[PDB]
């Protein structure tokens, strides 16, 4: 449900 | 004409406003776009977050946008993985100082120091793939 750092 | 789907805030204008729709590219992949537009006089540092960090390529995801300029964020799911309606994206934005650095270590220090009430956020939701 929480947000996580996106990855390139 | 038709009004563009754009969320408008005090730091960024974000297109699309709420719903992210993925299309098929000629290079055989799914892909959507998030356009950020800095509407301030200073540099705006931004980071992109998602509930499914293992599923999506997000580029750029931790950078900055010059005043008056726009930045396109390319989002594409990895091969074989499907887009879920529960997948959401978070745009974090905060205005940088007049003489602030935009390099990697400067961005890390900026987000470690910025007070949380000066950090603007906007959430987007993915729609299921149509084809
Ligand atoms: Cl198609």
């Amino acid at each position: 449900d929480e947000f996580y750092d996106a990855l390139s | 004409k038709k009004p563009l789907s754009v969320f408008k805030g005090p730091l960024l204008h974000i297109s699309p406003a709420e719903e992210l729709y993925f299309g098929s590219t000629e290079s055989g992949e799914k892909k959507t776009l998030i356009v950020l537009t800095n509407v301030t006089k200073n540099i705006v540092a931004f980071k992109v977050r998602t509930t499914a960090p293992e599923k999506y390529r997000v580029k750029p995801s931790n950078s900055s946008c010059d005043p008056g300029a726009s930045v396109d964020i390319v989002v594409s799911p990895h091969g074989g993985l499907t887009v879920s309606a529960q997948d959401r994206f978070l745009i974090m934005a905060a205005e940088m100082e007049q003489s602030s650095g935009t390099g990697p270590a400067e961005l890390t220090q900026f987000w470690k120091e910025v007070p949380r009430n000066k950090v603007m956020e906007h959430r987007l939701r993915c729609h299921t793939v149509e084809s």
